[PDB]
């Protein structure tokens, strides 16, 4: 191909993306329907299985889900191709895909996602249609069914942070989450790709409490850090959210970690604030080679946790 | 129909992002049952901004 990680894409080049990755790539990559959008735009994910007789256990990545998080869809396809081309001859990605498939989901609030290159490039929400119209979106960051609207999140449509009218009432949150439910027994690692920051987060959100694996969470989180700091020297922050950014409550990370996954991640990405949601795309190289560093740091310690 | 005016925001809340930003609400006419689309717009220094991430 000719398609360039090194830019921003639409979300018309990233379907046709999907579609030809996927052809290119048969033996070892499929393309699944999740469900659709609220405007009917289909949601996929590609899963990255290499055939075997071994029992896998699986890494979750999605991105997107906040609209104008621009750098987190360019991460999963990066992420996506550095799998992809390097399958046969690594010895690390040939070793995770002997016992882990990776299930990527590229953009999950594909309806924002399109209105940010339309209309409003600091768009967030989703795009589905409150009090008749007069309002529109729901955060889908405070959505799922994890301790709902108890905390940091606004019952007010018109608020960035509108938790919806009830726990997985959006059809992208329902499609995320029934999926995800039939699969919670053999999902290992649960990654939630946003940006700025430069964090590595742990749950939880909605309450200062830990989890009764945070310690090996930090330790896998911050030698994931230093792994990501020593490739340009950028420097990320690990710790619980409620501890180093702010309380929330309906976070895909802190419900994963609700229903038994044991390893659950928010990654907020570059940068820390001077171009903020707006990076530029010159940055998406360097943002994206150390951020891999980082996940395949957790996916090998994940890994040897078990193999 | 009657577009409410723009006015601040009542009881905001924080904007973790950019501390010091002002939220307003502001509405347009739109083509629903009730004529106008309403949502919360921060900006700091003259510019539009994200508040959360
Ligand atoms: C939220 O989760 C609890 C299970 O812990 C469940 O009993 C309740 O029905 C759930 N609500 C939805 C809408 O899934
Ligand atoms: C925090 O943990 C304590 C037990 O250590 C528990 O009683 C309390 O309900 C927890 N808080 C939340 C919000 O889950
Ligand atoms: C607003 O929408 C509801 C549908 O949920 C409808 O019953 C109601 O009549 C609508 N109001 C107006 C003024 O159209
Ligand atoms: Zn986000």
């Amino acid at each position: 191909e000719t398609y360039s990680y090194n830019i921003y894409h639409p979300m018309g080049e990233i379907y046709e993306w999907m579609r030809e990755i996927s052809e290119k790539y048969k033996e070892v990559v499929t393309q699944h329907f999740l469900g659709v959008t609220y405007e009917t735009h289909p949601i996929y994910y590609l899963k990255i299985s290499q055939p075997s007789g071994n029992p896998k256990k699986i890494i979750w990545m999605d991105c997107g889900i906040h609209a104008r998080e621009w750098i987190a869809p360019a991460f999963c396809q990066w992420f996506v191709k550095e799998i992809l081309q390097n399958h046969k001859d690594n010895s690390r990605i040939r070793k995770l895909l002997r016992n882990l498939d990776f299930y990527v989901l590229p953009v999950l609030n594909i309806d924002g996602y399109i209105y940010t290159w339309t209309t409003d490039r600091l768009w967030r929400k989703s795009r589905s249609p409150h009090n008749n119209g007069t309002c529109f979106g729901t955060d889908l960051n405070r959505n799922f069914n994890a301790s709902w609207c108890s905390i940091g999140a606004s019952r007010n449509c018109q608020d960035q942070t509108f938790c919806g009218t009830g726990p997985v009432s959006e059809p992208e949150t329902k499609a995320v989450a029934s999926f995800i439910e039939s699969k919670k027994d053999d999902i290992l690692c649960f990654l939630t790709m946003h940006s700025y920051g430069q964090l590595i987060l742990t749950p939880y959100g909605y309450t200062k409490n830990k989890s009764s694996n945070h310690p090996e969470m930090i330790q896998v989180g911050q030698k994931a850090a230093n792994a990501l700091k020593a490739k340009y020297g950028t420097n990320y922050r690990v710790g619980s959210s409620a501890d180093i950014l702010y309380a929330s409550s309906g976070s895909s990370r802190d419900w994963a970690r609700d229903i038994g996954i044991p390893f659950s991640y928010t990654f907020e990405l570059r940068d820390s604030g001077t171009y903020g949601f707006v990076l530029p795309e010159a940055q998406i190289q360097p943002t994206c080679e150390e951020t891999m560093e980082a996940v395949l740091s957790v996916l090998d310690d994940v890994y040897a946790k078990h193999w | 129909f009657h577009v409410p005016d723009d006015r601040p925001c009542i009881n905001p809340g924080r904007c973790p992002l950019v501390p010091d930003a002002t939220c307003t609400f502001v509405c347009k006419a739109a083509d629903n049952d009730f004529g106008y689309e309403c949502q919360h717009v921060w900006t700091f220094e003259g510019q539009r901004v994200g508040c959360y991430a």
